[PDB]
């Protein structure tokens, strides 16, 4: 419904008032079953293993950028990019 | 189209597609492991980028197939009899053949031979056809076709390109009058 | 000294930073457009003609049997003046792979203004240097016969190292020296024990038997060192002989511009200070037979736009000249996002 975070704390906090009930679930409840679901949660094996990746199994945002040195000398880059790492958003969606 | 920064973003994507098209994949799938393989077909892009990061030169050439090598003028009086004929890295070796020139012919001849190639091929597709700009394309030309086929110059040709817009108001409003449609040019699907 | 401003052609869009500008028989040309070459001009190699501050960037057709060049855009460049010629090496392609080849420019045919450049692929042998960017090339004579030397400059992660995290990431070579034959095209690197950090947009001249580098950006401790260094190279018969020297009295400049503003007389103009610090004040070099001396040169006159801009390019045009860009106006912005500027010396 694309509600935003605020509001739906409000409709939280309103309907536990209201029924006694808790049907809808708090804020860190939320992000720490979030974190199931993005890319970069679970552990896997690339066999035979790949040139150039680094193979740790935590990789969640990064910057697009890849760390490109940017300074008054360089190049002038002026974008902003975020992406995963191919390998991670792969397996999240396969899982 | 401001390729430097779209190469310096992508780059890494593409090296990481590439190292993943020789190797299993391995993780638990709810109870046991199990492994995996890919294969890729990169082909939702438009028309306009796939002739930007193969290597074809702009739209308006006379080179017009991306995946045939038949001149604009060729089509005119063949039209339908060949073959698809372009892999990746044919593009890779023709763009070799064009930095290199060895048999020192001209500007003109060589772009004969290379048929079109005058840049580095940036990254990999699989060669096809994008459906909803080939249907947005089509009725566009449709609609080119009616609004000349009511200025009757099939008889007369060469007009002003006054009349023609004139015929292009007449044909909006009756079509308004007989399908009662809203004006737009952005043609939408 | 004298500024002036100049007005721009309409595809003024080839022009980026990092370009080159060679003077080819007092004609300019321009050389390393943004983006590929065209369908309107497939070399891309321009005429950089300039005429009442109003510049008509005419194409350039090559020769017969040249190799068409791919627009390099930090490339080396020098002037082998042994039937003048041109050499470029290193640069970098519009899809960031790095070529380590050798190009080089020459003159076929000039009939009325309209020219034909003609330009080789040169490939090497021996110890190959890494391909790389915004290092110096520069040539040398010596007894009669000449050889080139060549200064490193950074580049990418070798084939282990590069991790598609930091794929982008880049570092200095290793400070060595290379020595070049054009003859053949020979190699030889030699470890020079007195030069140890790396060094990049550094500013090299050469007088006939000894090259002179002062300025550069070093990365590992990211600093502009203060220093300048006398290369000393010689031709024997024998095995040609690399020697150095620190010499005392140098500036901290990161890529500047230099220019032969006089017969064995040169000057730099500004570059960057600090980080954020433009250089603003530029200095001449009176270069002596064996003496080396900088100095202030008289802080000519800017406007307030360049003073408050944040940065700049540009390139050495040829005679006393030298051409320079800034990017666009952000709290003006009606504009095409470069301005230029043109500097005289008389
Ligand atoms: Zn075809």
């Amino acid at each position: 419904t694309f509600l935003s975070c605020s509001q739906y704390h409000k409709m939280y906090r309103t309907v536990k008032a209201i029924t006694g009930r808790q049907i809808f679930q708090p804020l860190h409840a939320l992000r720490n079953a979030e974190k199931v679901l993005l890319p970069g949660y679970h552990p896997f094996e690339w066999q035979p293993p790949l040139k150039n990746v680094s193979s740790r199994t935590d990789v969640g945002i990064i910057d697009g950028l890849s760390g490109l040195a940017s300074s008054v000398d360089e190049y002038p880059v002026d974008t902003i990019a975020k992406r995963f790492r191919y390998d991670s958003a792969l397996v999240s969606a396969l899982m | 189209s401001d390729h430097e920064t779209l190469t310096a973003i992508l780059s890494p994507l593409i090296a990481e597609r590439e190292a993943m098209k020789s190797s299993e994949l391995t993780l638990e799938m709810g109870g046991i492991p199990r492994t995996f393989k890919f294969i890729f077909r990169g082909t939702g892009y438009d028309e306009k980028l796939v002739r930007e990061v193969e290597g074809l030169e702009a739209s308006g050439s006379v080179y017009i197939c991306t995946l045939c090598d038949t001149t604009r003028l060729e089509a005119s009086q063949n039209l339908v009899f060949h073959s698809i004929t372009r892999s990746h890295a044919e593009n890779l070796q023709r763009y070799e053949v064009w930095r290199s020139n060895p048999y020192h012919e001209s500007v003109e001849e060589l772009r004969d031979r290379v048929k079109g190639v005058s840049a580095k091929p940036f990254i990999e597709t699989v060669p096809s056809i994008d459906a909803l700009h080939c249907d947005i394309g089509n009725a566009a030309e449709f609609y080119k076709i009616f609004q000349l086929e009511i200025g009757e110059v099939y008889k007369h040709p060469n007009a002003s390109k006054e009349e023609r817009k004139r015929w292009q108001a007449t044909l909006d409003k009756h079509l308004r009058k007989r399908m009662n449609l809203k004006p737009i040019m952005r043609m939408n699907g | 000294m004298s500024l002036q401003m100049v007005t721009v052609g309409h595809n003024i869009a080839l022009i980026q930073p990092g370009f080159s500008l060679m003077n080819f028989d007092g004609q300019v040309f321009f050389f390393g457009q943004k983006g590929w070459p065209k369908r309107s001009c497939p070399t891309g190699v321009f005429h950089f003609d300039i005429k009442q501050n109003h510049l008509k960037l005419k194409p350039a057709i090559f020769s017969k049997d040249s190799c068409y060049l791919p627009p390099l855009r930090y490339p080396a460049t020098c002037s082998y003046k042994g039937k003048h010629q041109y050499i470029i090496h290193g640069g970098k392609t519009p899809n960031n792979e790095l070529s380590d080849k050798i190009y080089i420019m020459s003159v076929a045919c000039k009939n009325n203004k309209k020219v034909t450049f003609r330009c080789t692929e040169k490939d090497l042998v021996g110890d190959v240097p890494e391909p790389r960017y915004g290092h110096s090339i520069d040539v040398v004579y010596s007894r009669g016969k000449s050889m080139g030397v060549l200064f490193g400059g950074r580049s990418y992660m070798p084939s282990t190292q590069r991790t598609t995290e930091k794929w982008n990431s880049v570092a200095d070579c290793l400070p060595h020296v290379f020595l070049i034959d054009f003859e053949f095209g020979c190699a030889t690197s030699y470890i020079l024990p007195e030069l140890q950090d790396g060094l990049s947009f550094h500013v090299s001249i050469a007088r006939n038997d000894t090259v002179y580098i002062l300025g550069g950006h070093s990365l590992a401790s990211n600093i502009r060192p203060a220093n300048l260094y006398r290369i000393r190279v010689d031709l024997p018969l024998g095995t040609p002989a690399v020697n150095c020297t620190v010499l005392p009295g140098g500036i901290s400049v990161s890529s500047a511009i230099l220019t032969q503003t006089n017969n064995d007389e040169f000057v730099i103009v500004g570059g960057y200070q600090l980080e954020n610090q433009k250089r603003m004040v530029c200095s001449l070099v009176s270069l002596g037979d064996n003496t080396i001396e900088i100095s202030e040169m008289e802080t000519p006159d800017w406007t307030s736009d360049i003073k408050h801009s944040k940065i700049w390019f540009g390139s050495n045009m040829g005679n006393g000249t030298i051409f320079l860009g800034i990017p666009g106006d952000n709290k003006q912005a009606m504009s095409e996002a470069f301005y230029f500027y043109t500097l005289r010396c008389s």
